[PDB]
């Protein structure tokens, strides 16, 4: 494979598709690309798609370093461009299959060649808005799934936090083990049962004090 | 930006021109021997050295055309952006002392693209406008999906499969590690209804076995006729054979 090459017109409507918005793109004519492409021109697209691949502000191609050490920064505006296309497309053409792309070609754009170097970049354009599909598919596979464990560490960190009779016991048991005596709620309706030998009173035809003392007359 | 802001008729302001054209000649190991004196006035020839070594730094192991150098020089100066037209004539009589002015002006307007430059490759976008986050991720995938699709496709699997291994560090999730927590926290949340049933046991079981000791104390209270917190010991007022015999 080599990528496919268009002509003059065809690129005119990928570039205006793709890489050129608005008034760029409709001032766009075969004109500035054939047969002499216009550097001004070429600058704006090569610009758009860096900024497009690699996401690179258009302001970052006009920036003067720091201690530049210049005389006059307002007559370097020309210049400037250039400097940081070069370095970018030194990296960025190979990608689009392209490897003999040269300074001169910023500086002073051949017809035949910018014509080739337009098409290498065109033809990844198309392709990555391929991958982009498939790429973001699995990002909100991936990302989705992790909002699923931020909700599943909501739920599991919560319920593992939730999770980080002395006085009228000893009373009753003296009772019970003092006396030697436990009543069998069998005692009728009026009664009193229990065992000791087997404790059995009326109590309905006997006194408090004679059942108090026939219970203690036992211990 | 026409206008000529610089001031080339005075004398003083040239020299220093020629100052800077000296020292970054002699600084950046210029072959040739330099100095204020011999920068008054160069040859043609000099001139064509000089130039040929400071467009050097822009475009390497250039060298000039051996003819027509009165059409590549100012050629070679609009390309770069210099704001100001370098007549083909001027070429011709550089160093002459109506032309010196104007190119050396141009040399050190040459020098500090140069400086420019040279900085922007010593001193060395992860979000898009189409919506890609992770951008320098999805840029080495679509490069190398792009790679293969060079040689022969139609499948990336390798990549998608490298991309999906990618994606799995970044985030921490599998397929598995959010299906392990899933069975995991749901768990400890029927233990914790099972917690809630021991002591929701508790309370019922110790609310009703309080009110059923309460009864047969009652009941040993009312028998064997003795309160602790004595009866019947022939009177029944408040106070064991010790007390039965006063």
């Amino acid at each position: 494979l080599s990528f496919p090459r268009y002509n003059v017109a065809e690129i005119v409507i990928h570039i205006r598709n793709k890489i050129l918005t608005g008034a760029d793109g409709k001032n766009l004519t075969k004109n500035d690309l054939y047969p002499n492409p216009k550097p001004e021109v070429l600058h704006m697209i090569y610009m758009r798609a860096l900024q497009i691949v690699y996401g690179i502000r258009l302001e970052h191609f006009y920036m003067m370093p720091v201690n530049s050490g210049v005389m006059y920064p307002h007559l370097m505006e020309g210049f400037l461009p250039f400097s940081n296309l070069v370095t970018h497309l030194d990296s960025f053409l190979p990608i689009c299959r392209v490897n003999d792309f040269e300074t001169a070609d910023i500086l002073c754009p051949k017809a035949k060649r910018t014509s080739r170097f337009l098409s290498g970049i065109i033809n990844f354009i198309h392709f990555r808005e391929a991958c982009r599909e498939t790429y973001m598919e699995f990002l909100w596979q991936y990302k989705s799934s992790a909002d699923k464990m931020q909700q599943l560490n909501a739920a599991h960190q919560e319920a593992l936090m939730k999770l980080e009779i002395p006085s009228a016991v000893y009373v009753a048991q003296l009772y019970h083990q003092v006396s030697k005596i436990e009543w069998e709620y069998e005692c009728e309706p009026g009664m009193v049962k229990g065992i000791h030998q087997p404790i059995h009173l009326d109590s309905t035809q006997l006194s408090r004090k004679f059942i108090s003392d026939y219970l203690w007359s036992l211990v | 930006m026409i206008k000529d802001p610089r001031p080339l008729n005075d004398k003083a302001f040239i020299q220093q021109c020629i100052r800077q054209l000296c020292e970054f000649l002699t600084e950046n190991g210029y072959a040739h021997n330099v100095s204020m004196k011999s920068l008054q006035a160069p040859s043609v020839k000099d001139f064509l050295k000089i130039f040929t070594f400071l467009y050097g730094f822009l475009c390497p192991s250039y060298e000039l055309p051996d003819t027509k150098f009165e059409e590549e020089v100012p050629r070679i100066f609009k390309d770069l952006g210099y704001p100001f037209a370098l007549s083909k004539s001027s070429m011709y009589t550089v160093g002459a002392p109506h032309t010196w002015p104007h190119i050396v002006a141009a040399l050190v307007w040459l020098i500090d693209c140069i400086k420019i430059h040279t900085a922007m490759k010593e001193s060395s976008g992860e979000e898009t406008e189409d919506g890609i986050m992770h951008n320098k991720l999805f840029l080495d995938y679509t490069i190398k999906c792009y790679e293969s699709f060079m040689s022969g496709a139609d499948s990336f699997d390798e990549m998608n499969a490298e991309l999906q291994s990618k994606l799995k560090d970044l985030f921490n999730v599998d397929a598995f590690k959010l299906e392990s927590l899933e069975a995991k926290n749901r768990a400890l949340n029927e233990q914790i209804a099972r917690l809630e049933q021991e002591r929701s046991t508790a309370n019922k079981a110790n609310a009703e076995r309080l009110k059923r000791l309460q009864k047969s104390a009652d009941l040993y209270k009312d028998r064997l006729g003795l309160e602790i917190r004595f009866t019947n010991i022939n009177p029944e007022s408040p106070f064991r054979k010790a007390f039965t015999a006063t």
